[PDB]
């Protein structure tokens, strides 16, 4: 089936002991190595396994911090969730070529570039949009990220 | 022409081509429709027929109009009374002869290719076209060439002139089930006839061949008159000696006499332009200042539906509005509650050289007489969605100077317009053929939705190969923005 | 009942003519009679000079064209146009001499990605039988192309042979159904005409005369 | 079998081998996806105007047609339209040499664009005999056209293989010469992503000032070339003439498609790449394998391998079902999983040419 | 054989050898994978303006559309030998543009002017002054012998190699040069992802400045070049082949050693080439498709690149049975089964080239 937002909450409420283990990781396949991860993800979850890549990416992104990624519900007026490009653009901390490099990145490199971007950004966004794009992470999603960023940064000017 | 027996036709349901005199056409129940190898010449033919029919038989009452349509306008005697005119000879008389001038024989000689519009206009013609269409020509196949050249074609430049509507003027004719009905349906009732060219007192009703063009620099103008204008042929050419019994190069048929050349010379004159032609619409433009009147001509490669509004919708200044052709204007008054079947054709030109030729049959259902505003709407819609795509891709290519975005830059709008136009040709004429004008704006909405989807898809398609470079993925953000900024102003309803 | 020969036209690009004397050379959404006649003409080996066999072929056979919209990975691929910009070095300022321009330019419209299924049957006044055409279409003696030499075939002309009463009933036997249809016959309960100048005027080259298709729609 | 099918898969380094009026790469939409394209006209010009073509078809033994050697047949075929002395007047006019007995044929076989062309001359000298302009006077008028046919009477193979040059000065329906080789548009087997070279023009005198800005579009692709030869037509238009000679001519086309590239922007870019795969196949009917690539070929380790694979796989299932029963042979620089035992694998191009020369035996 | 093929594998430390309009690295997509690229047009210029070019080939051509500046320059250098008005008429004939003052005159597009030919043309115009034949007549006379004009081209060799094209004046009739060198854009043998240098400018007086980016990347580049010797002979005035090969060797040397100078102050990628192969052939061939399958690292990209190049070369040579004169120069000889000659040093390779595939 599909992965809930309950993962986000579960990440929020888990103890610092485990979270320190997960936060302490350079790349996602290294996330695969440690136990607290399997313990975290067992419900959602391992071993479908069609989900596993998505879960590695999602947890790896969440791993940035307790409140690095903040979840904001779609406003009734907008009826669209604020999305990662818009968020990174909104924060104002992020420089666009570091996103261009994100678009250019490949496999393990892309997530690592990304995790680095959020911590510096401390973004607010609709978590399942990030989940949805992270689940596929096709070229279309990559491109949409940049489009969103440029457009909102231009609107914000 | 009347006695001459020159007209080529085929019966409606099944046929072998036959050659005819104006008499049997006007006096018959048989359903005939025109038949030639080329459509532009068919249009020229029918324009000739409508011109002469208009000249000989223009009169009230509207009842007579309808009656002439449904019941043939002559027992032989009734028509035979109708032709006093003996201007249609090109037997030839030394005095008149032939819808062109005589004398002024200035060798050397020129083949008949030049009068057939399409061929030998340009270089690619010599390359891409079949040879030997100009060897031999006939009474009909030639007369049609001459009229067509005088009115609907712009040849030959170089101190020659094209009159009177202009060069590349477009025609608009109402069509009926049979040639007979058709030729009449575009004739102007004596009062409708009287309204447009009544002034009369400075009349000349004498053709260029009966009475000649007044030499040079004249001026006078606006006193052309009912007849002398419609058969105005300024080519100033003496058609060469006829020959032979053999096939027309293009009539395709055996003929008793044939023509293998013509003789030409330079004639100059100039006229103040306000001459009201029943056959074509004209467009009224104001700047600054003094008004600008000229006749509709095809200017671009665009689909014909784009022109529709100009063809069947009258307008008044200063909105700046067009004026529809008189024949159409008449037809709408005489038979409301009847659908139109318009036929329109014309050329695209540079100098001698013909670039595109369009001949069309356009369909409308009932309401077009009343609230043809709806008709104007669909055109402006279809164009409104086009210009959105074009502007978006122009921005994608040239780019936004501020705030410092760099553009692609390749010309993508140009190739996308063609796709749009091609796929639009399917959807816009087709609806406009079948709309219940009375209560049909949901149809327009589904149209806007389809055009919307088309613009989205073409925009994405045209940009797709270049959008792998963040350099340009940034520009298409703004470009896509302009696209939807443009698309939003159109759709909601 | 009626004997049919069923053929398929399957290039990655196609060109089917429309009226022109200028450099710009357009196309339509489906084949033309002159095209199909020329196509079998090629398959049968008919040279351009002998009016006899041409006229014979034209009188002998009548066609029906079904448009096959393309499906791959269950997504419909609608037909599309090209405009090839097409120059020539040389040539032929005149039909007679050895004199030429440096460059003439021409524009040429093409069709992608289009497939057609086509049924042909014998006229009453036929000068041949369907089996000759079968034999000729399976083993051509001149190169079959659609409808410029630039564009080759990706599926053989021969698709099959049938017995049926109407061409529709004949086309239904063959696989991609639901396409729009253009016939010279007849058909009961269907009204609409479509006009085209694709009837080759065989007596006079190289020009064409007006004809009409009966239009049919499955859904 | 009458038809020879040549399929080539050739990959190209970044370049712009063919352009539209607006300096953009020619493209085509196939399988619903954009493909970069090289027009047939460009390929054919590249072939026709190549040195190899000039060497092997310009300098071919069958290039000269001797009119003295066709007196018998020309009289035979034109006896019905003209009178023998008019024919003789024409041939004597064209060759400028009368009536000597030539022990050679009299081939009983005559290319139709020649009888077609000379017939027109017979028509002219006939009514010229009517008028009557004496031969010296008329020679003056037909001076261009005679030269025009005389040059054509020396390019038999060239005209037969590739079709008239025009301008060839030929004036009859039979003189519209086509074939014998049909050349397809070359389209990429995969959807392409296009690179825009954003260049500049530096002035030595105003060197430290803003520059001259220009854009050129390039792209690298794996192109599928298809070509076709109608042997019967080649013999007919050429001879005569024996099959073996026609096959000898075919091998040259096979070589050229494998090696020849259009010269567009080859100075500034240099896509001088040789064909990575070539198949030759004999058939009753011409077929192109473009539908192997209808589903756009996606990269695993470049486009070339998966393209070869796709082609191979398509050929395997499709070929038998269609008219392609026999006989076909393939030249590859390398792959595993060759397409099937059915086709002979050829180590070199020369061996393939030889295979073709011996009628695919 | 008429065609000489030059193949170079050159590796570069982190640099930015050529730039986009957005000061981004020039790139190209090959085998579906991104590659860093160096324009041919840039390489050619790097060659023309090189020190080595001045040392061994001579005067680089003067490309500008500023005719007003060129009036003065030509008057300065040709003033002692000619009269200024004659110079003026000569230029006016050559560019089609009128030369007076007119502070700013300008040309259709940037054209390569060599001074020697202009001097020669001035002499022709002096001989034109005697008759005086109307300019068209003089042109009719000068169209007859192009080679004479081309002999003057032994100064300005770069034009002979890369060619010039005229739209305006008499350079359209006399000045059209084609060939003789074909040069590819230089592309990496492997896939690249480009490193972003995030630099700052420190304000000494108030030392919180902010951020600028320069995109760099290190790569192993494959350069290809081609010379049509016959065409070069034609372009130089019929010059002997023996002379043409020397120029070719100079081109080989430059192609092996010269690097574009863009950003070389801040990034000093002054590396020579780890491989150079030269081969004579009837037809031009490029080995780019050896790298269509982007080369994956074993011990750097260079090693597998050399290997790939050699294997592809073997396949092509055997498949197309190219019997050719071929010679290879490597720094890392580590080995081809192919019957191609190994040269220990560049100078020996050059000598091999000078002596027409000497064995
Ligand atoms: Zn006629």
């Amino acid at each position: 089936e599909i992965d809930a937002m309950a993962l986000y909450r579960a990440w929020q409420q888990l103890d610092n002991g485990s979270c320190a283990q997960i936060r302490r990781v350079s790349e996602p396949d290294e996330l695969r190595d440690i136990p607290a991860f399997y313990r975290l993800v067992q419900p959602f979850g391992w071993e479908n396994p069609r989900h596993q890549q998505a879960l590695l990416r999602m947890v790896f992104c969440l791993s940035a911090g307790k409140n690095v990624i903040r979840h904001q519900d779609k406003k009734s007026e907008q009826t669209t969730g604020i999305s990662l490009g818009r968020a990174l653009a909104n924060s104002g901390r992020i420089n666009e070529r570091r996103i261009f490099q994100l678009i250019r990145a490949d496999r393990t490199a892309d997530m690592v570039q990304l995790r680095r971007l959020l911590t510096h950004a401390e973004p607010v966004l609709d978590w399942p949009l990030m989940a949805r794009m992270l689940t596929w992470w096709g070229k279309r999603e990559r491109q949409q990220l940049l489009e969103d960023f440029v457009l909102t940064t231009n609107k914000n000017a | 022409l009347l006695i001459d027996n020159w007209i080529p036709v085929r019966p409606r349901n099944g046929g072998k081509v036959q050659i005819i005199n104006l008499q049997s056409l006007y006096c018959s129940r048989d359903q005939w429709r025109l038949s030639l190898p080329r459509d532009d010449m068919e249009l020229a033919a029918l324009a000739l027929l409508v011109c002469i029919g208009q000249i000989i038989a223009p009169a009230k009452d509207d009842v007579e109009f309808r009656h002439r349509i449904m019941n043939p306008l002559t027992e032989d005697e009734f028509q035979q009374l109708i032709a006093p005119w003996i201007d249609m000879f090109y037997l030839n008389h030394a005095e008149h002869p032939f819808m062109q001038t005589k004398g002024v024989k200035a060798n050397d000689v020129t083949p008949m290719e030049k009068l057939l519009a399409g061929v030998s206009g340009a270089t690619n013609c010599a390359f891409v076209n079949q040879p030997g269409q100009g060897e031999a020509l006939c009474g009909g196949c030639t007369a049609i060439a001459l009229f067509n050249q005088a009115n609907q074609a712009p040849g030959f430049g170089g101190g020659f002139k094209s009159g009177l509507r202009g060069g590349t003027p477009v025609t608009t004719f109402v069509r009926g089930i049979d040639l007979r009905s058709t030729v009449l349906l575009n004739v102007l009732t004596l009062p409708r006839l009287q309204k447009q060219f009544p002034n009369e007192s400075h009349t000349e009703n004498q053709p260029t061949w009966i009475k000649p063009i007044k030499s040079n620099e004249s001026i006078p103008a606006s006193s052309i008159g009912f007849v002398r204008g419609l058969f105005w042929q300024p080519a100033h050419i003496e058609l060469c000696d006829p020959i032979g019994i053999g096939k027309c190069s293009c009539c395709g048929q055996e003929s008793n006499l044939r023509y293998t050349g013509f003789l030409k010379e330079k004639f100059t004159f100039t006229v103040n332009g306000l001459w009201p032609h029943p056959h074509s619409p004209c467009l009224v433009t104001v700047k600054k200042g003094e008004v600008e009147e000229k006749f509709l001509a095809f200017t671009t490669s665009a689909p014909s539906w784009t022109q529709i509004s100009r063809v069947v919708v009258d307008k008044i200044i200063q909105n700046n509005g067009n004026r529809v052709a008189a024949v159409v204007n008449q037809f709408r008054n005489i038979a409301p509650q009847s659908p139109l079947e318009l036929i329109m054709g014309g050329y695209r030109n540079n100098q001698a050289s013909i670039l595109e030729r369009r001949h069309d049959v356009l369909m409308f259902n009932q309401g077009w007489q009343q609230y043809g505003n709806v008709i104007n709407e669909i055109v402006t819609v279809g164009l409104g969605y086009k210009t959105a795509l074009r502007k978006a891709l122009y921005t994608f290519a040239e780019g936004f100077k501020n705030k410092d975005f760099k553009g692609a830059g390749v010309s993508v709008h140009e190739t996308a317009e063609r796709h749009f136009y091609r796929q639009s040709e399917l959807l816009i004429p087709d609806v406009l053929a079948n709309v219940n004008f009375s209560q049909a704006d949901e149809v327009i909405a589904d149209l806007r939705d389809k055009l919307h989807q088309l613009c989205e898809m073409l925009f994405n398609q045209s940009v797709a190969p270049y959008a792998h470079h963040p350099k340009l993925i940034s520009t298409l953000a703004l470009a896509r923005a302009t696209l939807y900024k443009h698309l939003r102003e159109l759709k909601p309803q | 009942m009626r004997s049919y020969l069923i053929l398929r036209l399957a290039g990655p690009m196609q060109a089917w003519g429309q009226p022109t004397f200028e450099g710009t050379r357009p196309t339509g959404r489906f084949p033309t009679r002159s095209g199909l006649l020329g196509l079998l003409g090629a398959c049968l080996g008919i040279q351009r000079d002998d009016t006899s066999s041409l006229q014979a072929l034209s009188e002998s056979v009548q066609f029906a064209v079904r448009c096959d919209e393309l499906i791959l990975d269950d997504r419909r691929v609608s037909v599309t146009g090209l405009r090839d910009y097409h120059t020539v070095l040389g040539a032929r300022e005149d039909y007679r001499g050895l004199k030429s321009h440096e460059t003439i330019q021409t524009w040429r419209e093409y069709l992608c990605d289009a497939s057609f299924t086509v049924a042909l049957w014998l006229t009453p006044h036929a000068t041949m039988v369907i089996s000759e055409l079968e034999k000729a279409v399976l083993k051509p003696r001149y190169t079959p192309y659609l409808g410029r030499r630039s564009c080759p075939l990706t599926h053989p002309l021969f698709l099959g042979t049938c017995q049926a009463s109407d061409p529709q009933k004949a086309l239904l036997n063959y696989e991609p159904v639901g396409g729009d249809i253009y016939s010279e016959e007849s058909v009961t309960g269907h009204h609409l005409k479509f006009t085209a100048r694709d009837e080759p005027m065989i007596t006079l080259p190289r020009q064409f005369a007006s004809r009409e298709w009966y239009v049919i729609k499955g859904g | 079998s009458n038809f020879i099918n040549i399929h080539v898969l050739i990959s190209h380094s970044p370049s712009c081998l063919n352009r539209d009026d607006m300096n953009m790469q020619k493209d085509a939409i196939f399988g619903g996806k954009r493909r970069v394209r090289i027009s047939s006209q460009s390929l054919k010009r590249a072939m026709r105007k190549s040195g190899y073509y000039a060497q092997n078809i310009g300098e071919s033994s069958l290039r000269t047609i001797h009119l003295a050697q066709l007196r018998d047949v020309l009289r035979q075929k034109l006896g019905e339209r003209f009178d023998q002395k008019i024919i003789d007047k024409t041939l004597a006019l064209l060759s400028g040499k009368s009536v000597d007995e030539a022990e050679k044929i009299s081939a009983d076989a005559v290319t139709p664009w020649v009888v077609g062309e000379i017939a027109w001359f017979c028509e002219q000298v006939a009514k010229a005999e009517a008028d009557n302009l004496d031969d010296k006077k008329l020679l003056k008028v037909l001076k261009e056209d005679i030269a025009a046919i005389r040059v054509n009477l020396q390019q038999g193979v060239d005209i037969a293989l590739s079709g008239r040059m025009a301008t060839s000065g030929m004036m009859t329906e039979l003189g519209k010469v086509d074939g014998a080789m049909s050349i397809a548009h070359a389209i990429t087997t995969h959807q392409v992503d296009s690179d825009i070279d954003w260049f500049t023009a530096v002035d030595d005198l105003q060197e430290q000032g803003s520059a001259h800005l220009g854009t050129q579009e390039f792209s690298s692709g794996v192109f599928y070339r298809y070509a076709n030869i109608n042997l019967a037509q080649l013999q007919e238009n050429l001879g005569g003439a024996s099959r073996e000679q026609a096959l000898e001519i075919a091998t040259h086309v096979v070589h050229m498609l494998a090696t020849e590239v259009p010269g567009a922007k080859q100075r500034t870019y240099a896509a001088f790449n040789p064909a990575d795969m070539v198949m030759v196949n004999f058939s009753d009917m011409p077929l192109s394998m473009a539908n192997a690539f209808e589903k756009a070929v996606k990269a695993k380790d470049g486009f070339l391998q998966p393209s070869i694979q796709a082609f191979n796989q398509y050929w395997d299932r499709v070929a038998n079902g269609y008219g392609l029963n026999g006989a076909a042979a393939q030249f590859s620089l390398s792959d595993v999983d060759p397409i099937t035992a059915q086709v002979k694998q050829m180590p070199t191009l020369e061996q393939l040419k030889s295979w073709v020369r011996n009628n695919g035996e």
